[PDB]
């Protein structure tokens, strides 16, 4: 959750609502094939997760009768009268104790 | 998308635009600090002689933001501009850096 | 395209 892109940072920074930084490479949840992870770079969050906090491991999946549709949404989208959303595979990241 | 009445095929949004939702009348326009480029999308070729189109490949869908240390400011655009000395970047999907 | 997730169209 935390990134240094400079030499000699006195303090890690956190990453933005809408981005995130996973532990490394091989345990990192939802990111593409040709991205790695050094602690150098917040990554975004995928389509159809999303993220509001600072300083997360993983987004956060989109629930059920709302969707995201950009890539590093602070919040999600709430379908509208007309449309629904229901994706019952959706969940959130359990972390481990 | 499609715009007019009585189609027997949609058309390909084009680079510099995406069609998020379904059944859209119009495509929507990339904003300053996104783009889209799909080389591959094209429309529909009526063939003269039995009056059915044969070739469609749809456009984008969402909207690519620039990459760190590379910026957009025009609003229908396919590419991202790295910009120039004494300033820079550290975020994706930047109008001005 | 660097911090991108997803991947995107190239540019
Ligand atoms: C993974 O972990 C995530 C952790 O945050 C989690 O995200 C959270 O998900 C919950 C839902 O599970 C979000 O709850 C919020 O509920 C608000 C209202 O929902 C309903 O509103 C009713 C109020 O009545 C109005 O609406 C009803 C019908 O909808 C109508 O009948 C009335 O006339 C009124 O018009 C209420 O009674 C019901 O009980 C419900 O609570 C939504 O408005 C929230 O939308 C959000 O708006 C926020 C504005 O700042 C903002 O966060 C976003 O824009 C968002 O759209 C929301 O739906 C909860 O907010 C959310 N947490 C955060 C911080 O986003 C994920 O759900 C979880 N994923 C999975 C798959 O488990
Ligand atoms: C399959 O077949 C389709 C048949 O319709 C075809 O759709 C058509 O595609 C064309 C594009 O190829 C659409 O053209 C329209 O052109 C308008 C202007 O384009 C540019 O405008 C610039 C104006 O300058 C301003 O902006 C620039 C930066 O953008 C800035 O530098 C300046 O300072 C100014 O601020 C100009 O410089 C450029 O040279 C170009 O001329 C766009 O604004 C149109 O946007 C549309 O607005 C419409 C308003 O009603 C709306 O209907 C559209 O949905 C869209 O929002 C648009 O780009 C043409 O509109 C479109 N047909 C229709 C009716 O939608 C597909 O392209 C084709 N598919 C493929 C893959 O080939």
């Amino acid at each position: 959750g935390y990134y240094t892109d400079v030499d000699g940072l006195p303090i890690q920074l956190p990453c933005k609502p809408g981005t995130f930084m996973p532990f490394d490479t091989a345990t990192a949840n939802l990111l593409d094939t040709g991205l790695t992870v050094d602690g150098t770079q917040c990554y975004t969050c995928q389509t159809g997760t999303f993220n509001d906090e600072f300083s997360q491991p993983v987004c956060k999946a989109c629930w059920s009768g709302s969707f995201a549709s950009k890539r590093g949404l602070p919040t999600c989208e709430i379908a509208q009268p007309g449309t629904f959303t229901n994706v019952a595979a959706a969940a959130n990241a359990t972390f481990n104790t | 998308f499609n715009d007019e009445f009585s189609q027997p095929v949609c058309k390909a949004c084009w680079s510099g635009s995406f069609a998020s939702k379904r059944g859209l009348p119009t495509c929507e326009i990339a904003q300053p600090g996104t783009f889209t480029n799909v080389a591959a999308a094209a429309n529909a070729t009526f063939n003269t002689a039995t009056l059915i189109p044969t070739g469609l490949v749809k456009g984008a869908q969402a909207p690519t933001p620039c990459g760190m240390g590379y910026f957009q400011s025009s609003a229908e655009t396919t590419t991202c501009t790295a910009c120039a000395v004494g300033t820079y970047a550290d975020q994706a999907g930047l109008a001005a850096c | 395209g660097g911090g991108v997730n997803q991947n995107g169209d190239p540019v």
